[PDB]
RNA sequence: UGAAGAGUUUGAUCAUGGCUCAGAUUGAACGCUGGCGGCAGGCCUAACACAUGCAAGUCGAACGGUCCGGAAGAAGCUUUCUUUUGGACAGUGGCGGACGGGUGAGUAAUGUCUGGGAAACUGCCUGAUGGAGGGGGAUAACUACUGGAAACGGUAGCUAAUACCGCAUAACGUCGCAAGACCAAAGAGGUUUUCUUGCCAUCGGAUGUGCCCAGAUGGGAUUAGCUAGUAGGUGGGGUAACGGCUCACCUAGGCGACGAUCCCUAGCUGGUCUGAGAGGAUGACCAGCCACACUGGAACUGAGACACGGUCCAGACUCCUACGGGAGGCAGCAGUGGGGAAUAUUGCACAAUGGGCGCAAGCCUGAUGCAGCCAUGCCGCGUGUAUGAAGAAGGCCUUCGGGUUGUAAAGUACUUUCGCGGGGAGGAAGGGAGCGACGAGCUCAUUGACGUUACCCGCGAAGUAGCACCGGCUAACUCCGUGCCAGCAGCCGCGGUAAUACGGAGGGUGCAAGCGUUAAUCGGAAUUACUGGGCGUAAAGCGCACGCAGGCGGUUUGUUAAGUCAGAUGUGAAAUCCC
């Protein structure tokens, strides 16, 4: 699965957290609601930095919290 | 073990068995895999006593599906 | 059904309903003309709701049916197209037990209802033991071959001879059979009922 | 009724008499009952005469007495120690009174 | 094709607002009233305590004895005794008990519901490939002896297997490097040189599962900051397998108003009922899943139970006891007692269907198939049905003229109950035997209800009946008695000499054992209103400014297109809702 998000942190090594956001309708009201999720993607080449909106795909669970890996960087920077 | 027996729709004054191929574990009148025909002991409802549909069962036969003693008789009658 | 004194309902309704010996001068309505009870002599004071109520009453009493189905058939007849009043009698007149009565197989609807339940009546070959059965046109209603011997029907059909039948029907005393030509209109039926008063009541 | 049960037993604490409200005046028979529910409420005693003592133990039905503010329950005569009314020709279905031969 | 509420706050009116009434359902009942017949159904209160019986065995084509039965011998007869053989019990050996059946306490959690993913497994069964050479060892039964009241136990001696172990062949498989080395396996039975049953290793199929993931899953914040393996990394340990799951070291984070944590409640779901729909309530019968069997905890053996008739430990109870010491626990079936308003035969039986084991014969199977008790409910008949005199009696009502009940209120016949006699169903045929290789197939016979009900035929007597209510809502009237007196009442009220609402009587309505009554669930309420609403005076705008998050936001172009929309496909748990 390909997910789009932002790099809200690049503190850890080879591990970058991507804040993916989506828009879904309320099961009752129906009005759109904003919901995000943090995913620890792998980045061995430490290429992606904070503010980078990259793509995320499902890969072999590098760890318990990391089951995704960096694919391609959409833009350059948007802190 | 996938077996091919009869599914009794049995009702007060209404005996009808459904020769179906299902797992041996499942109940006699539980969820079946696929029906191959029917059986009417009295053959009163319709003139067509049974409809084995050879080609159908001919598939399960060899796939690992075993037929009971009673059903085998009806099946053999084709 | 009500199951009880029918010779009292006639007077109560003011009109002489045909329950049984309505022909003989024995019918209480012929001897004394007034509702049952002690207050049958006193001058009654009916109101609007009164005329409508007592109206459908005699209507349902004639066919001798429950208030439930009688109300159900009303909703149906009122649903389909055409004048409700007309359709009303149509459905009620379509009842198997009722048809049998019109055919002459039974002395009355009460006895007819019994004949039906006793499987002593067939419809288009197959037997029907449900009085609430809706008889459609072109359907033949004859007596059971095994019931062709019972003295009761043997005397009923015997009197049926020379007796005329409704335009919406046609029986054959010989074969003891019968046919339901079509649905009877209000013109054919000569009942002491005001289809316009029975409808207003259910309006409320 | 607490458990929302149709009926509930209870041991009477005292079988005293009470007087109706403003619009009435009499000696209505009542009795405090300690239902198994854990509550001690007062119930009215229907009939022209009863035989309830201190250790009566009678089943409670549930009915408010417009005359006695508080009595929201009625006693079921014909059950337990509560002997049904005697010579009750009319209300036998209530008060519990077998039809005389 | 789908939508009509009413009563009560005023002296009167409108508005607001709460309560209340008839509806459907519930593994019930009490109060008083009983005939019958089909079908269906039965402790919803103490997981309270339990007498008694039952709830898994089956194999001699595994092996020695005993019990039961048959046949043939040594004998003139008897005693005694020998051989062969059938069944089975005791023992030894094999398989099974984690399937089925019961209950719902506990449980908010991927436990469940819905769709996916993979770091997996799967006895028996099915398809395909290959193989089964030689050898060695052990413990019971049995025999002898001893201890104990018993349970049961100690010692000595003999002995076999599809019981255990060592070596080869390698179809293969495993491991390092990279493109090398290592590691398997028991027969038996016969129509015995031909098959049958079974085994060893590998791949696949079938089927059943372990684990992970997105979304969804009640009430309260008068429950808010919480957390130390607690969050992440490396290595290791551990498991069938991922994972701090566990350990060492390092880093120091992780989670929270999209409300964690804590507390309360409840098996869940599909569904059930209700409603126009939405939605609400519920989830009892049946089907799936989960959890639990004296209370609590834990582990082993195994494909699978952490396992009711398996085991270990802690605690209480009951029973047995020469008190030394043992035997159990029906929230399994029936049943008992207690409790309660209250819910049944400690009955009959296996042929059918289905299930376990066996090649088969055959055995086991209160799973189940039926009957009994109770109208608890529904269907064709509670107090009757049909017939019947211009109607002389009795009960009922009455303006006292009359009218009504009109088998007569008598009888008679009945739908035709009940009861008696006969026949006796399956809405299912085999097991066995004959033909055929006791295989397929064909043929035939026995056995009927469940160790006799239903239904059919015949005979046949009319063969009980009561309660509630009658002011209004509630359908159904006056006289008499009493007299704010006694009493009635859900609400509005009624009764002080004419009371239809008090007690009685005549009459009438309802029920037609149901109807009333009591209790419980849903909507009407557009009174939280998303569809359906309001805030000057009726309940209701923050005192103001400003400002964070959030919501909303002018115009033009391009890329992406995540949301959104469309086609196809997979699943759409099953069941149901809807038709």
């Amino acid at each position: 699965r390909t997910l789009q998000g932002r790099v809200v942190s690049d503190k850890m090594e080879k591990s970058i957290v991507v804040a993916i956001e989506r828009f879904v309708k309320h099961p009752i009201y129906g009005k759109f609601i904003k919901r995000t999720t943090k995913l620890h993607v792998h980045d061995e080449n430490n290429e992606c930095g904070i503010g980078d909106v990259v793509e995320i795909r499902e890969c072999r669970p590098l760890s318990k919290t990391k089951s995704w890996t960096l694919v391609r960087v959409v833009e350059k920077a948007v802190l | 073990m996938v077996t091919i027996r009869l599914a009794r729709h049995g009702a007060k004054k209404r005996p009808f068995y459904q020769v179906v191929v299902a797992d041996s574990r499942n109940a006699r009148n539980g969820r079946f895999i696929e029906r191959v025909g029917f059986f009417n002991p009295i053959a009163s409802e319709k003139e067509e006593g049974t409809r084995l549909d050879l080609d159908r069962i001919a598939h399960w036969v060899g796939q690992g599906a075993t037929i009971s003693d009673r059903v085998a008789a009806l099946i053999k009658e084709v | 059904r009500y199951l009880g004194p029918k010779l009292k309902l006639s007077r109560r309704e003011g009109t002489d309903l045909f329950l049984k010996s309505g022909v003989r001068a024995i019918d209480t309505k012929c001897k004394i003309e007034q509702a049952p009870g002690q207050h049958g002599a006193r001058k009654p004071r009916l109101s609007d709701y009164g005329v409508q109520l007592r109206e459908k009453q005699k209507v349902r009493r004639i066919y001798g049916v429950l208030e439930r189905q009688f109300r159900n058939y009303y909703k149906e007849a009122a649903r389909l197209k055409g004048n409700t009043g007309e359709n009303l009698l149509a459905l009620l007149e379509g009842r198997l037990d009722n048809v049998v009565y019109r055919m002459g197989f039974g002395a009355t609807r009460a006895e007819a209802r019994q004949l039906v339940s006793h499987k002593a009546i067939m419809v288009n070959g197959r037997v029907v033991n449900i009085a609430s059965y809706q008889v459609s046109p072109n359907d033949v209603v004859s007596i059971r071959e095994k019931a062709k011997k019972q003295s009761r029907v043997k005397a009923a059909l015997e009197l049926a001879e020379q007796r005329e039948k409704p335009t919406w029907l046609e029986v054959d005393a010989g074969k003891m059979e019968g046919t339901f030509k079509r649905k009877p209109e209000r013109s054919d039926l000569s009942a002491d009922i005001n289809e316009h008063l029975i409808v207003e009541l259910y309006s409320k | 009724a607490l458990e929302a049960c149709p009926q509930k037993r209870g041991v009477c604490t005292r079988v005293y008499t009470t007087t109706p409200k403003k619009p009435n005046s009499a000696l209505r028979k009542v009795c405090r009952v300690r239902l198994t529910n854990g509550f001690e409420v007062t119930s009215y005693i229907g009939g022209e005469g009863h035989n309830l003592q201190e250790h009566s133990v009678i089943l409670i039905r549930g009915g408010r007495v417009k005359d006695l503010p508080g009595v929201r329950y009625h006693t079921v005569r014909g059950a337990l120690d509560c002997s049904g009314v005697k010579d009750r020709k009319q209300a036998r279905s209530k008060y519990g009174v077998k039809r005389p031969k």
